[PDB]
């Protein structure tokens, strides 16, 4: 059990692209997965699914993502 | 051996009578301590201490319920991300203007002054008691604690440059938003018709455009075929809606909105100021006051007062 399943994360400009994960892998892996393939630094984004923000400590699993979930990539502002 | 009667804590209500040794450290004999937010771990009690109160980490049962029902988190560190927090927002100024409590600049803090200038003009319920006694007590003009716990709810430190949107996101996770409703219609040329319904927070935010009439009226997405597909909205039942889009300069018309947030800046290094619609319009700029009767400026969200909306269309 727990195999790799695929998401979806739509970027700022609506491009959603597909990322092999493990439910058991935390946020922060996919975070660096959507810098690599964004070109973005991973400290210029959040990343939220069905409205809630994922913490990057917390393994994906602990948000309920299923196969071909879309994850949104929010542009921070530091203000 | 001489001790001292003290109290441990970790919601400032139920308190728990604890004798602590003099020749060790807090430390030693409860794990990480702290006193009014200060980091009293390495510190050995003083007899001045006896009797005070001591917050401590969840380290047993009885604090872990006692930290989950007030705080509705388990995460063991958010007690000490919470006091780190309290020992700077104890120290700052809460000025009171036009009626609401904001926050005079330190820190890096303007985005934490806008966001609770918001949330002291939007309709919102907190669920964990320590947010809707915090916000009590902000209103009341005392936000040091309110300030902080925003602060350890969005994991950000003291000091840290922060982002509006992201700090709504955390806070609204934590407020009762069950019935909000949002009815949305998609149209594409090619495609044909998708109505999507989203309930809680997905019903009040959204990226992409700052007007609520345009968001009325249709914006202009992407669909899977490639064409440009219309957007509108359908239906909303919500106390509140919160229109957001990167910062680009906007006029602001009085009475058409209820506040906004203006960034001034670069996406990696900025600042907010905040706006609010009352008899004229208001900018606070932490404990500064500015009116005017016209507003252009670089705004990148708006909040609206809501019942409910259903589209003519
Ligand atoms: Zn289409």
């Amino acid at each position: 059990m727990d195999e790799p399943l695929s998401i979806l994360v739509r970027n700022n400009k609506g491009r959603s692209s597909t990322y092999e994960v493990r439910l058991t892998q935390t946020v922060a892996h996919l975070k660096q997965q959507v810098s690599g393939l964004e070109g973005v630094q991973d400290d210029l984004f959040w990343l939220t699914f069905e409205g809630k923000p994922l913490e990057d400590q917390l393994p994906l699993g602990e948000y309920g993502l299923k196969p071909l979930s879309t994850v949104f990539m929010n542009l921070r502002l530091r203000g | 051996v001489r001790t001292i009667k003290v109290f441990t804590t970790v919601d400032n209500i139920n308190l728990h009578t604890q004798v602590v040794d003099m020749s060790m450290t807090y430390g030693q004999q409860f794990g990480p301590t702290y006193l009014d937010g200060a980091d009293v771990t390495k510190i050995k009690p003083h007899n001045s201490h006896e009797g005070k109160t001591f917050y401590v980490l969840p380290n047993d049962d009885t604090l872990r319920v006692e930290a989950f029902e007030y705080y509705h988190t388990t995460d063991p560190s958010f007690l000490g991300r919470y006091m780190s927090a309290l020992n700077h927002t104890k120290k700052w100024k809460y000025p009171q203007v036009n009626g609401l409590t904001s926050i005079k600049w330190a820190d890096n803090n303007c985005y934490l002054a806008t966001a609770l200038l918001t949330l002291q003009q939007i309709e919102l319920k907190f669920n964990p008691p320590a947010l809707q006694d915090a916000y009590y007590r902000a209103r009341a003009g005392e936000a040091a604690n309110f300030c902080a716990l925003i602060l350890a709810y969005c994991n950000k430190t003291v000091g840290e440059l922060g982002d509006v949107r992201e700090t709504m996101s955390y806070l609204f996770q934590h407020a009762n938003l069950d019935s909000c409703k949002r009815v949305l219609n998609v149209v594409c040329k090619t495609c044909g018709q998708q109505q999507t319904t989203l309930k809680g927070v997905e019903a009040v935010m959204y990226m992409g455009t700052l007007s609520y009439e345009q968001f009325k009226k249709g914006v202009q997405i992407p669909c899977t075929c490639g064409k440009q597909a219309t957007k509108y909205l359908v239906q909303q039942e919500s106390p509140f809606v919160m229109m957001s889009a990167p910062p680009a300069q906007y006029e602001l018309k009085h009475g058409t909105f209820t506040c906004a947030s203006e960034y001034t800046g670069n996406y990696q290094c900025g600042h907010y100021k905040h706006i609010t619609s009352k008899e004229t319009l208001y900018c606070i700029d932490g404990a500064l006051l500015t009116k005017s009767s016209e507003y252009k400026g670089p705004i990148t969200d708006v909040f609206y007062k809501e019942n409910s909306y259903t589209t003519t269309i």
